């Protein structure tokens, strides 16, 4: 039962972190040296 | 010791989980995506612990302070956990094509996969009503968590979220079945629950709580092993969660179940009452195996039916409790998991398509034509043509219920069978002899699926060549039960 | 004439694992 | 021993399946295989030795004739 | 003839012991029809683990009268 | 600008986030320009000189669609005035030697014979064989199993269905032709042990 | 035979390490490798002793530990010349298939897929569950064969109805192995020889091998699957479907029926007497519906292999011997005649049957030949076919000659229809257009048609070799059944 | 120890060399993948005055006496050799991919007219101008062949694949076509200012063509495209 | 070819063994995307020969079965890609650019034939010649086109776009000129010298163009 409180707080966390955190808000990830600056769109 | 393939496999999980969460939210390391990373090293703790448990074979029973109270290693335990392992080691291995392509920074799926083979582990060596239940809860709910894992298609949520419904009340009718035995027996352990359920003899000696408890656990069990009575779900459940976690939740929880199953229904208790219901779920299983195999379209809740049949056809091996008809199910478990985990590999393989069906699965005896080959290899198998494995499976466990005087239960077994071998032929021929329809192009597989569907693929091909090893196993599994 | 580290570990460790190997498959 | 051709199946397989052309170093590294091979087989042995040790139990047990 | 024909019929000879094969292959299948109507008899092997632990910290805590005298 | 290069010319050229990915069992012969965003198809063959450029719109040519020598595939920009052009060349279309294609969506099973120039919009359909110089009109709609050619794309004649069955039979011995010239290459090259060299001269 | 029995399949898979698109070193190496089992095949038969009620070169290895259900090996008697039959015949596919490219039918794959000796195994195999393995195992290989480079009349398909209760009729029998197995322990054939079951479920168990035999086998209530599974099949896979795939039903009902349940097959002598009559008597008259020559020659075939079945019934050693050398003679001379009609389909290209016409100008020497198999098909007394057919036909030695009397119509037919439709077929100068594309034949071509005609008379003028060789086996056969 | 595991490297030389040991089933493998190629100046006699802006494509083997102008491309794998006779290309004319743009010695009279494109000159794909002038501000066509002193006028497209006679100068904004030299029609201003717009969206594509000409490092570093 | 694949097999065991077995140490080298074109005569079992007065440009490809003689040249992109039968080019020929010289395999439709080129023969850019039997002496068009089988007679001047047919034995000096192939004009004696000329005029700017060098200051530029 220890391992399955673990594995509901990793389980909480995995579904209900809701993109609110390094989930997502590590970055848009846009680059530069990647872009075509929309001169040819 | 005896616990040094969970204390790694726990301790292992504990340094993936702290070195994957340290670093996805590391600035330093421009949060990385640790799964492939923790992965890997996840697979790795799967190796080293399938080194840790393969070699300490006699080493696993070394204490007694576990034996009378927690769980009891045994052959039986150590060769169906020497499995597990490995079949979660398939498992891993399909699923890196599935963290690099599709987007998934959520290495704690790793760290969950491995707390499940944890959980799995303590199930095959339970050896008590309370540790069978937390070690299949432990699994059950890493399970829930990493078959709800993708937010963005609303498809898997619902699919995990009726896989949370149906795995919580079907622990809930295992855990009342616990209840009525523990409460009419005053004793949880098998090997105190077996001393007393010798002579119970249900339906000649009236004993109802004890009836009622192990009809309840065995309801339970048939719920989670997704048997056809009580499936009630899990089409939709293989079909809307992810492919790598259907590919999970189908092959390992079955395995352990399984030898769950074992444990409590051939030792704990022993009768001829209470296969009766296993006699009723092999029969309807293969029926609904079979008659939905030939009404689906979506190859993955066309593997859910398959799968479904397939358990059917291993009860029947426990629909008798000799010692034939026990090893007749172990070899089903084993030529059900290694083409399971072939035909998933296969599905995985197919990242380019989203929810398609046979029509879009076809056109591969074109492109990849290698991989069509595999798929009708591993379709056939299922089906049970003689030249492959699957046939040995079913051949070994229908001549089981014949030596077992069940005719009847291989009757059945024989025309669903013959009812699947036409349904796979009709669709290879289909996949390969026609129907072009529409071409759809994929992406190359990654070396891990290829050496695990090609050596699975061998296996199948090259099986009775080489019966012995795995008959041998079995046999030995059976005995020490 | 030299390399960086986290780098030569790695290889001073496969070649750990393969020699220690060899001396397994050996005994 | 035939775990030595199993394997270049396996890795050449592996190849044809990853579509890449049946080519390297991994087709020597098979002879991990004969190596599997030949373990197999001593498991082989040695199950069948612990399956009839088990079997004479279980022949001694079921009442041993009474 | 041909320098060998003679010799080149030995190739082959009786050796008729193939029927003491099946002789005691049917020793093997006369045991084997005994496969599946054998199962668990055994009550008095090491399965009966419990005691051997009940004896043994019996005496520790979960006693009734022993720690009272 | 300085001229010669040691690189030669990479073949295979990207540019903002635009990978011309190859798939494998493709033989891009090492003269070819791959730029943009072309998406070169399983047991599809590039052949010696065949540029592939790239534009707001992708190239895509299909499974076993070779793209003989010297054939030049590019795309307009947009041209959104029926469909969007992004040139499909899709299964087993042999565009033949030294033609020229643009935004121009072919269908399965074709043959672009050689020095067959093509424009936008021009989807010639399944199963149809060009003949040589097959010069076409952006929208020309070549129907379905008809040989064409003419200067104007001006039709000539409805095939037989044998030469439809034939045509993916020169498809795939394009493609076998194709594997026999993968097999001349390796996935790494040895020419930066000559550069090297060149650079220890120096 | 313990080295000299696996080459085949060493050659498949060392040649599976050589995709070599240039084709001249597969071929050549893929027929070697048959050629030489063949030889082993042959050195083989040298090797028989005809005075042995046990098996000649027996082999084993275990296949799993408990009862021991292992490969176990034996060529006595009739299997003796059954490989030999296969391996006589494999190589006739691997020579048929010189084709110049040979690229879409990728040569490589169809030598390793006709270069699988499961019928040696099945053969050789003398425990009737592995035993069961192989007949049905070489459906996978057949179906490969019979459509991937087989030529597509219709979507490739067989009667999907027919062909589950086919595979069902299959699995019906494995419920049978198995009730015997587990019955007495009774692994191999031997002692499932030696052993004696109860007559009330000898009758079961003996129409449950029958209903895979008899589809195995084409008896009249399920044998469509020949002409349909012909007219489909390529060049090379009806030579082996008429060659060895109907040798197994009536080889199945020689080895696992007639000494297996004596009192069964006593008890059940009549019913497969009327179902092979009226099925001999159908098939002679169907031709006369059939148009199409691959199916004309596949109810010829269903005719030979009812009067195999009339002819095995019974203790008569003359009667089993005229049944397995008819399956012999069959093996030759359907298996000739489909060589003859692929020849006939390719350089003619055309799959109508009324436009084989004008062949004494295109191919006369495709007429003498087509004929020198054609009067065997019927069955000209003096062909191999003729000995066989008449010690089927005396198998009424101990009877009283009344299904004779029903062979009477069936062969008399068949005969007729034989000569019909060589007539149809070479009759007149009907001017087809081919285009003056005359396509005699290759040397090579009358090469792969030598050994047929070779068997063929030397069966038909000197049988001794091969009614010994088996009369030692067949009787001890027959004693059992006495 | 790393480092001196050149070892490795000597090592590969070796069963690298196996190849010749291993070349005798024939004389097979006298490609050695080398590394000399004198193309993207080649200069003969005379010099290229190509701009610092000008993309040549390193494919383009612009041989001896030419000029480009600010702007203008020299797309992939185009050959032009002013070797015989000059060549000019004006600011903007985006030479596209396998053009041919090498002039002459001469054809049956004389003719030695230097070819000279001016700006804004789209020029086709697989184009052969092997000794017109060209004027300012055409859309010569993909596939065009166009021979000795044919004048192409302004503003005048050649169609595709329009093969054009010799001395054949076709007059401003009459769009030619066929394989003799015959016209087609006069389409359209809007022929015109697409014209304009190509040119100058291919002056800037072609300005979008510098990872063409980039460094060891910088190619490595787009390699993170995987990353995004 | 047999040995052929294992000698592919121990050069692709020692290419990696060099690429990461030793620039393992820090060395990227391997990983650049330099160009394979630079095998100009390309090789099979059957090897492309030529001969030393024969330049061949390094921006042309030279595959299959070459028999390049003496003062032919493959000018600046020219692909004389003859895999399935040998491309036979005579003596003092003169591709002069982007043209293309085919055996190029196909299923047997035509039974491809080698494309034996002749001698002094100057054809010109983007011609496409394809299983061409040309004989000697003959020009052949800017941005032509050829078709299988064909036999260019002496002399036979074939014009610019031209797109000659199949099996098509063009008449000793007969100008052919169109799409559908079809004789306009018997060539005048000016056009014949030109002809005659132009092969030395080339056979000399073919000699000259001296490549055979190495510009190390643009290396080195190219290198920062
Ligand atoms: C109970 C049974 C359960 C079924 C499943 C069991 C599998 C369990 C665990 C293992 C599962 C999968 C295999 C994973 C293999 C593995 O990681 O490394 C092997 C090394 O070696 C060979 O590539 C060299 C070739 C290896 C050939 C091995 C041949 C074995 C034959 C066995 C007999 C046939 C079967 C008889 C039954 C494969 O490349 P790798 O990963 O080193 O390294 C790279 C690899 O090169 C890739 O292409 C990618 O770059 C990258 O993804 C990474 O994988
Ligand atoms: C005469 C002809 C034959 C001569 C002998 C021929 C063959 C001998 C056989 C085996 C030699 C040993 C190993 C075989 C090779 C294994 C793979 C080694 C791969 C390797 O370099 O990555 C090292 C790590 O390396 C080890 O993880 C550890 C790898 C340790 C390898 C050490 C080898 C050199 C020391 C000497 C051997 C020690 C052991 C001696 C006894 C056993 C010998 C086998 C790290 O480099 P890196 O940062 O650039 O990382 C690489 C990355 O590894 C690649 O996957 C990527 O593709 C690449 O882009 C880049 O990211
Ligand atoms: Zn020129």
């Amino acid at each position: 039962p220890s391992l399955i409180l673990l594995v509901a707080m990793i389980g909480a966390i995995v579904l209900t972190m809701h993109r609110t955190t390094k989930v997502k808000r590590q970055d848009v990830f846009r680059r530069n040296a990647i872009d075509f600056r929309r001169t040819i769109m | 010791l005896a616990v040094f393939p969970e204390i790694f496999i726990i301790n292992a999980t504990f340094i993936l989980l702290i070195h994957g969460v340290v670093f996805s939210t590391s600035k330093k390391y421009d949060y990385p995506p640790l799964a492939s990373n923790v992965g890997w090293l996840g697979l790795l703790s799967v190796l080293i612990t399938l080194l840790l448990l393969a070699a300490g074979a006699p080493l696993l029973t070394i204490a007694h302070l576990f034996w009378n109270n927690l769980f009891r290693r045994d052959n039986f335990t150590y060769f169906c956990q020497i499995f597990l392992l490995l079949s979660t080691a398939g498992t891993i291995s399909m699923c890196f094509d599935f963290f690099d392509q599709e987007r998934f920074d959520a290495f704690e799926f790793i760290v969950l996969i491995l707390l499940s083979t944890c959980g799995m582990l303590f199930m095959i060596s339970a050896y008590d009503l309370i540790a069978m239940y937390l070690a299949i809860e432990l699994q059950s709910l890493c399970f829930y968590v990493i078959a709800a894992s993708k937010r963005k298609s609303e498809f898997s949520t619902e699919a995990g979220l009726k896989y949370l419904i149906l795995g919580a009340f079907s622990s809930g009718i295992l855990l009342f079945g616990c209840s009525m035995i523990y409460g009419s027996t005053g004793a949880t352990h098998f090997d105190q629950l077996a001393k007393i359920l010798t002579g119970y003899e249900i339906t000649g000696a009236r004993s109802s709580g004890i009836f009622m408890g192990i009809l309840f656990i065995a309801v339970g069990f048939l719920f989670k092993i997704t048997a056809v009575p009580f499936h009630m779900w899990a089409p939709d459940i293989y079909e809307g969660s992810p492919t790598p976690v259907t590919a999970f939740l189908s092959i390992a929880p079955k395995i352990s179940i399984f030898a769950n199953i074992l444990r409590v229904f051939i030792y704990g208790s022993y009768g001829a009452t209470l296969q009766q219901i296993f006699f009723f779920c092999s029969i309807a299983s293969m029926i609904l195996g079979a008659l939905a195999a030939m009404a689906q379209t979506k190859v993955k809740r066309l593997l859910a039916y398959s799968s479904i049949g397939h358990v059917g056809y291993i009860c029947i091996g426990f629909s008798c409790g000799t010692i034939e008809g026990i090893q007749s199910l172990l070899i089903g478990i084993f030529i059900y998991a290694l083409m399971t985990m072939d035909a998933f590999a296969i599905v995985l393989a197919l990242r380019q398509t989203r929810v398609k069906y046979i029509a879009d699965l076809g056109a591969l005896a074109k492109t990849n034509p290698i991989l069509a080959i595999t798929f009708s290899i591993t379709m056939f198998s299922y089906a049970g043509i003689p030249p492959l494995a699957g046939f040995c499976s079913k051949f070994y466990l229908f001549f089981a219920a014949l030596g077992c005087g069940a005719y009847f239960l291989a009757l059945v077994g024989v025309v669903t069978s013959v009812i699947g071998c036409f349904y796979y032929i009709r669709l290879v021929k289909r996949m390969f002899f026609d129907t072009p329809r529409t071409w759809i192009l994929y992406e190359p597989m990654d070396r891990n699926k290829s050496l695990l569907l090609a050596m699975t693929s061998f296996f199948i091909t090259l099986f009775l060549l080489y019966p012995s090893p795995l008959f041998s196993v079995t046999h030995q599994m059976a005995l020490s039960l | 004439v030299s390399e960086d580290k986290n780098r030569n570990y790695a290889v001073v460790a496969g070649v750990v694992a393969i020699v220690g190997s060899i001396g397994w498959y050996l005994k | 021993m035939v775990g030595a051709l199993l394997g270049l199946g396996t890795q050449m397989y592996s190849n044809a399946l990853r579509k890449l052309p049946y080519m390297r170093h991994p087709w020597e590294h098979v002879v991990g295989m004969g190596l599997g091979a030949v373990f197999a087989n001593q498991l082989v042995k040695w199950d069948v030795k612990l399956k009839e040790d088990l079997d004479v139990m279980l022949a001694k047990a079921r009442a041993a004739n009474e | 003839i041909m320098e060998f024909a003679e010799n080149l019929v030995l190739r082959l000879m009786e050796n008729p012991e193939e029927r003491d094969r099946k002789a005691r292959e049917h020793i093997y299948e006369m045991h084997e029809r005994c496969k599946k109507i054998k199962e668990m008899w055994a009550l008095p092997i090491r399965p009966y683990g419990f005691w051997t632990f009940e004896r043994h910290n019996a005496q520790l805590r979960w006693d009734p009268q022993i720690s009272q005298v | 600008r300085v001229k010669w290069d040691y690189r030669g010319q990479r073949q295979i050229i990207p540019l903002g986030q635009w990978l011309p990915k190859v798939a494998v069992d493709a033989y891009v012969a090492p003269n070819v320009v791959l730029a943009g965003q072309v998406t070169v198809w399983d047991g599809s063959s590039v052949w010696n000189g065949a540029v592939l450029r790239g534009d707001l719109n992708k190239i895509t040519v299909g499974f076993c669609s070779n793209v003989q020598e010297r054939c030049v595939v590019h795309a307009a920009w947009s041209s959104p005035t029926g469909l969007p052009a992004a040139t499909i060349i899709d299964r087993y279309v042999t565009v033949g030697a030294y033609s020229l294609l643009r935004s121009c969506t072919i269908e399965p099973e074709c043959i672009i014979g050689q020095h067959s120039i093509l424009m936008e919009g021009s989807l010639v359909e399944t199963r149809s064989i060009l003949e040589a110089g097959s010069v076409v009109p952006p929208g020309r709609r070549i129907p379905s199993g008809e040989l064409w050619g003419g200067n104007p794309a001006r039709f000539i004649r409805t095939l037989t269905n044998e030469e439809t069955l034939e045509i993916p039979k020169l498809a795939v011995a394009i493609n076998h032709l194709s594997g026999d010239y993968f097999s001349e290459f390796l996935p790494y090259s040895t020419v930066y042990l000559e550069v090297e060299k060149f650079k220890k001269s120096l | 035979l313990s080295g000299l029995i696996l080459c085949p399949v060493l050659g498949s898979i060392i040649l599976l390490f050589i995709p070599n698109s240039r084709i001249r070193l597969i071929r050549l190496i893929g027929l070697c490798a048959s050629l030489i089992t063949f030889l082993y095949s042959l050195v083989l038969w040298i090797q028989f002793d005809s005075s042995t009620a046990k098996f000649q070169f027996v082999e084993s290895l275990r296949w799993l530990p408990y009862e021991n259900i292992n490969f176990y090996l034996g060529i006595d008697g009739i299997s003796l010349f059954f490989v030999i039959l296969t391996t006589f015949l494999i190589p006739i596919c691997i020579l048929v298939g010189w084709s110049g490219m040979r690229s879409y039918g990728k040569e490589y794959i169809i030598a390793f897929l006709i270069c699988e000796f499961l019928m040696i195994a099945v053969f050789c195999m003398l425990d009737l569950l592995l035993f069961y393995v192989f007949p049905e195992s070489v459906l996978i290989p057949m179906f490969i064969i019979i459509g991937v480079w087989g030529s597509r009349q219709r979507k490739i398909k067989a009667a999907y109805q027919f062909f589950l209760y086919t595979l069902l009729g299959s699995l019906f029998m494995l419920l049978a192995i198995l009730l015997i197995l587990f019955q007495t322990g009774t692994t191999d054939l031997q002692i499932l020889l030696t052993t004696e079951f109860s007559e009330r479920r000898q009758i079961f168990l003996w129409i449950a091998f029958f209903a895979s035999f008899a589809v195995k086998v084409p008896m009249v209530p399920v044998h469509i699957w020949l002409p349909e599974a012909h007219v489909e099949a390529p060049t090379a896979g009806s030579v082996i479907l008429a060659g060895i795939l109907l040798k197994f039903g009536t080889y199945g009902f020689l080895r696992f029926s007639i000494p297996m349940f004596p009192e069964a097959t006593l008890c059940f002598t009549p019913f497969i007497y009327t179902l092979s009559a009226i099925a001999i008597i159908y098939t002679s008259l169907t031709t006369l519906r059939q148009i199409d020559l691959k199916k004309i020659i596949a109810y010829s075939s269903v005719a030979h292999m009812n009067l195999v079945t009339i002819g095995m019934f019974s203790p008569n050693i003359q009667g089993i011997g005229g049944s397995i050398l008819l399956m012999l003679s069959h093996g030759l001379v359907s298996s000739a005649l489909f060589l003859c009609v692929g020849v006939l389909y390719d350089r003619h290209k055309t799959r109508l049957v009324r436009y084989y016409g004008g062949l004494v100008s295109t191919m006369p020497n495709f007429s003498t030949i087509f004929f020198s198999f054609t009067l065997a098909n019927m069955s000209l007394p003096g062909t191999s076919s003729f000995i066989g057919e008449f010690l089927i036909l005396v198998g009424a030695f101990q009877r009283n000659s009344l299904v004779a009397t029903l062979a009477a119509l069936g062969m008399i037919l068949g005969a007729a229809y034989s000569l019909w439709l060589y007539n149809r077929v070479v009759s007149g100068n009907l001017k087809p257009d081919f285009l003056h594309k005359f396509s005699d034949l290759n040397g090579r071509e009358v090469f792969i048609f030598i050994p047929f005609l070779v068997g063929l008379v030397w069966m038909g003028v000197y049988p001794k070799v091969f009614l010994d060789c088996m009369h030692t086996s067949v009787s001890n056969l027959v004693q059992h059944g006495k | 120890r790393a480092f001196y595991s050149v070892g490795f490297w000597i090592r590969e030389t070796g069963q690298a060399l196996d190849r010749l040991g291993c070349r005798l089933q024939g004389k097979n493998y006298f490609r050695e993948q080398l590394s000399r190629h004198r193309t993207l100046m080649n200069v003969f006699d005379k010099a290229p005055i190509v701009d610092k802006e000008a993309f040549v494509a390193p494919s383009a083997s612009v041989i001896g006496d030419v000029h480009i102008g600010r702007g203008s491309s020299i797309w992939y794998g185009c050959v032009l050799r002013g070797d015989v006779n000059t060549v000019s290309v004006g600011s903007g004319t985006n030479i596209q991919d396998n053009s041919l743009v090498h002039v002459a010695k001469s054809n049956l009279s004389g003719k030695v007219h230097p070819t000279i494109i001016g700006d804004n000159v789209t020029i086709g794909h697989s184009a052969v101008l092997h000794g017109c002038t060209v004027e300012d501000e055409t859309f010569i066509g993909m596939g065009a062949t166009l021979l000795d002193g044919v004048v192409v006028e302004k503003h005048g497209m050649v169609a595709a694949g329009a093969l054009v006679r010799q001395n054949t100068r076709i007059p401003s904004g009459e769009v030619w076509g066929g394989n003799p030299a015959r016209f087609l029609r006069k389409l359209t201003d809007e022929e015109i200012a697409f014209i304009s717009q190509s040119a100058t969206n291919y002056s800037n594509l072609a300005q979008a063509h510098a990872a063409e000409n980039a460094k060891p490092l910088n190619v490595i570093e787009f390699e993170k495209v995987l990353r995004k």
